[PDB]
RNA sequence: CUUUAAAUCCUUUAACGAGGAUCCAUUGGAGGGCAAGUCUGGUGCCAGCAGCCGCGGUAAUUCCAGCUCCAAUAGCGUAUAUUAAAGUUGCUGCAGUUAAAAAGCUCGUAGUUGGAUCU
């Protein structure tokens, strides 16, 4: 078929700049943060399905 | 030909199933509880315990009066007792199979520095050891994974040159005192 | 034709035990069959048996205490050394707590534990648990 | 049934040797016709000159124009069709230029929609396609 | 009980999201 | 069912068939435990004692429960000879 | 409240049957899940192994039913596996929990080598079969854990087995047949005659015989 | 200083050296397998993704992006060969009625395997 459309969608999408955000911790501190999130303090545990990236 | 030695060895094993929720949770619990940098530290201690269990199992297949079984089981049990992982009462090869990874994790220098009151938390313990504040007997030890032996446990002090253990305030305190 | 009369004997005992029968007829009899039966009986797996003496070859009536889970033969009779006995008894036995591997040995026909006691190997005849 | 005799080792070994040739993987590995027919000649990657750009129609359940290139390998001169993975990445490749090509991931087998294509372009003009796609590097003029 | 996942499953037993809902209900 | 110390560690001890000495499984609902009343020698009346025979479902399925129970009763003296 | 509909249910409700093992001793069918709630209800944990949409071709489209596989069991030597098909998923899960409770079997645990402490593994090599799926459990040393696929691992952990080796043959992608073969293998632990079980069986009075007076007078 | 022919490096002093401690951690992914969003915008069987099943034809959880998340982490992705997974080469340990498969049938040499029995 025709090769005219090659960077069609990638070129035609509106370019949105990455937002500025503070750096994430690394190494033992990042794992400490993960451990605290998963295990130490967890309120919404009442027998329902919750995911770490739930948008609802 | 070179005068070099190429005897090198990998100290851990990667799990067969990469994304297994139960194993991920167990490893993260160990990491957070013991202040570990990554999953490779858990896998390294797991590999150590696995090799010890394999040796104990292979010894338990020998005859109870086998000279090699006696000698090498006695040596292995002595080694496990020496680092505090095994109790002196349980000097049988069957008690090796009952050991856990946490048993070895307690004997790290980081865990002992936290548990002897030298640090406020396990992460404070790690950064204290990494910053040359901790010594065992008279040797300033800098490795968090340093496995403390039973007779080295009572000689973990706070280093004669560290600001916490004998003087010479640090960079920050000296600079601030100079400022005012 | 019929080779390994011990194989036929052990398979007949196995089938009779599965059928729940209290006695099994084994023919022909042989010295190896009798020694294997004695090994099985010293551990309480079969109970007393009788040799019907024909004038050609033996017959045996074995009383069957319902304890035999399985008696089998290993063909060919592989030669087994003491260091290789654990592998055989790990492949053939259901547990390390019970079950026996029978070996013919210069010291006689006997189970693997007694072969260990006499510090000797031999040729594997079969197993029972 | 199979032979169970103390002196059947020759028969067992010869039977295994003969019946291993009825295994597709073993015969392909040990026969030599596959290595002769392999355009890479057993290599993981290969360099070629982009002869032209082609568009391959995806197989019937799907509808798309997969942008590939006909390249000719330097090592032996064979003509290969190599997929250009990401989008707009065909704009980075120009005809008659050097290109580093790898397998498509299925050990000489077509992947997904693209029929009869078992190679993908990895580098063009000695700079990776991933660096060009992300803007890390640019085409050398 | 996650009636949301079960109801979305009964909406489309073979749907595009059927595998995800089936996996969600498992456990 | 024993450990090194000597304490019994099994959850329970299953019954065995009185005809085959095989274990009657906990889900063998075709197995029975017949109770056979015992009789005073002089009066011929139920004396309160009984003989218990557990038969697995496999034996009852093959039709051997009859002869097995008859043999068990004969061995116990409940059933006479000839 | 629970009003029993069977003799066994009444005997259990009236605190006349001491343990579930007295029911297991006589191989009595359990037809009321409230008995299992009475005996192990404080420790039973259930997991849904799979929801499986099955379809029946009808004149107008495909009728769709949902098959729930639920493994239940306290982690101390009892386990059950129940499968329920229903119009709705929640009903299937509830029915499968009930059926798993009704199918709970005792699990025999043994020692691999020396017998220090409590039993940890299967007493011997056992095999369960279900539709071309064969599951073999092998005793494993102390601290081995369960070397098994996730489904048999769930069933074996729920059965209180600590250490095990597992070998599976057949179409283990059939989760139902895999689960049923593992359940069958676990069940065969107490039906396997070992030399420690050779001692002559001393019969005790049946629940239907011991408490006949209670049943008649009620 | 030490090291070393001489050096470097490590170790050891000393001086300066951290608050976006900007002295900034990345590589892959987020439908399932398989950990992790049917959130927002764009595209509209196109561009592309996709090892496999599949996604894309105007509410795309799968493409292009933003945010968020998660996997390993000073490392991570890809291609290829190879090992386990493969009891899909099976000695242990596979199959041969209908899924691939027992020669049309006999004889027959080599090969393989061969009944009891002797303190």
């Amino acid at each position: 078929g025709s090769l005219a459309r090659a960077g069609k969608v990638r070129g035609q999408t509106p370019k949105v700049a990455k937002q500025e955000k503070k750096k994430k911790k690394t190494g033992r501190a990042k794992r400490r943060m993960q451990y605290n999130r998963r295990f130490v303090n967890v309120v919404p545990t009442f027998g329902k399905k919750k995911g770490p990236n739930a948008n609802s | 030909p070179v005068a070099r030695s190429w005897v090198c060895r990998k100290t851990y094993v990667t799990p067969r199933r990469p994304f297994e929720k139960s194993r991920l949770d167990q490893e993260l619990k160990l990491i957070g509880e013991y202040g570990l940098r990554n999953k490779r530290e858990v896998w390294r201690v797991k590999f150590t315990l696995a090799k010890i269990r394999k040796a104990a199992r292979e010894l338990l297949t020998l005859d109870e009066k086998d000279p090699r079984r006696l000698f090498e089981g006695n040596a292995l049990l002595r080694r496990l007792v020496r680092i505090g992982v095994l109790d002196e009462g349980k000097m049988k090869l069957d008690y090796i199979l009952g050991l856990k990874i946490e048993d070895f994790l307690e004997r790290r220098l980081q865990t002992q520095v936290f548990k002897l009151g030298l640090a406020k938390s396990i992460h404070h313990a790690r950064v204290l050891i990494r910053q040359r504040h901790i010594r065992v007997r008279k040797q300033v030890v800098n490795i968090p994974s340093f496995i403390v032996r039973l007779d080295s446990q009572k000689h973990i002090d706070f280093s004669l040159r560290s600001p916490y253990g004998g003087g010479r305030p640090g960079r920050v305190k000296r600079k601030n005192a100079k400022k005012g | 034709v019929r080779m390994n009369v011990l194989a036929d004997a052990l398979k007949s005992i196995n089938n009779a035990e599965k059928r729940g029968k209290r006695q099994v007829l084994i023919r022909p009899c042989s010295k190896v069959i009798v020694r294997f039966l004695t090994v099985m009986m010293k551990h309480g797996y079969i109970g007393e048996f009788e040799i019907i003496d024909d004038h050609r070859a033996g017959k045996i009536v074995v009383n069957l205490t319902g304890r035999l889970n399985k008696c089998g033969v290993i063909s060919p009779r592989f030669d087994v050394q003491l260091k290789d006995l654990e592998k055989w008894q790990n492949n053939l036995l259901p547990s390390r707590q019970f079950g026996f591997i029978v070996l013919t040995t210069s010291a006689g026909i006997m189970d693997h534990e007694e072969a260990r006691r006499k510090h000797t190997g031999g040729k594997i005849l079969g197993f029972f648990f | 049934g199979k032979c169970r005799g103390l002196r059947t080792a020759r028969k067992l070994r010869s039977h295994r040797r003969d019946q291993k040739w009825h295994d597709k993987q073993y015969k392909k590995a040990h026969l030599g016709t596959a290595l002769k027919a392999n355009p890479f000649g057993g290599a993981s990657h290969a360099k070629g000159i982009v002869l032209e750009k082609v568009g391959v129609e995806a197989k019937q359940p799907n509808s798309a124009i997969r942008k590939c290139v006909r390249v000719q390998l330097i090592k032996n001169g064979k003509k290969i069709t190599a997929f250009v993975p990401n989008d707009g990445c065909l704009n980075f490749i120009e005809e008659n230029d050097e290109v580093l090509v790898a397998g498509f991931g299925r050990k000489g087998h077509a992947v997904g929609d693209i029929p009869g294509v078992r190679f993908k372009v990895v580098k063009v003009a000695n700079v990776s396609l991933l660096a060009l796609y992300k803007g890390k590097k640019e085409r050398p003029r | 009980f996650p009636y949301e996942v079960s109801d979305a499953l009964q909406d489309d037993p073979k749907g595009k999201y059927s595998k995800k809902l089936l996996n969600k209900l498992v456990g | 069912m024993q450990n090194d110390a000597g304490e019994f560690v099994d959850l329970y001890v299953p019954r065995k068939c009185s005809a085959s000495n095989r274990i009657i499984g906990a889900k063998d609902h075709a197995s029975i435990q017949m109770n056979v009343a015992e009789v005073d020698k002089v009066t011929g009346r139920f004396n309160g004692q009984f003989k218990t025979y557990a038969i697995c479902g496999a034996i009852r399925r093959m039709g051997e429960s009859d002869d097995s129970i008859l043999r068990l009763a004969k061995a116990d003296g409940i059933v006479s000879k000839n | 409240e629970w009003m029993p509909v069977t003799k066994l249910g009444r005997l259990v409700k009236d605190m006349k049957i001491k343990s579930l093992e007295e029911i297991y001793l006589f191989s009595l069918p359990i037809k009321e899940s409230e008995i299992i709630d009475f005996f192990l209800g404080a420790s039973l944990k259930d997991e849904v192994l799979k929801i499986m949409p099955v379809q029946k071709q009808t004149r107008a489209g495909q009728r769709t039913r949902f098959k729930a596989f639920v493994a239940i069991g306290d982690y101390n030597g009892h386990v059950g596996l129940g499968v329920k098909c229903s119009k709705e998923v929640a009903t299937a899960i509830r029915g499968a929990i009930i059926l798993a409770k009704l199918s709970i079997v005792p699990v025999r645990r043994g020692y691999w080598g020396n017998k220090i402490g409590k039993p940890h593994t299967v007493p011997c090599k056992v095999t369960g079969r279900c539709g071309s799926v064969l599951v073999r459990l092998i005793p494993a040393p102390r601290g081995t854990g369960i070397v098994s696929a996730p489904v048999p691992k769930k069933l074996l952990m729920m059965a209180g087995i600590d250490d095990c080796y597992t070998s599976a043959r057949g179409c283990t992608a059939t989760l139902g047949n895999f689960a049923k073969a593992t359940f069958d293998a676990i069940s065969k632990t107490y039906s396997y005659l070992t030399p420690d079980l050779w001692k002559e069986t001393v019969f005790t009075k049946s629940p239907y015989q011991e408490f006949t007076d209670h049943l008649v007078k009620t």
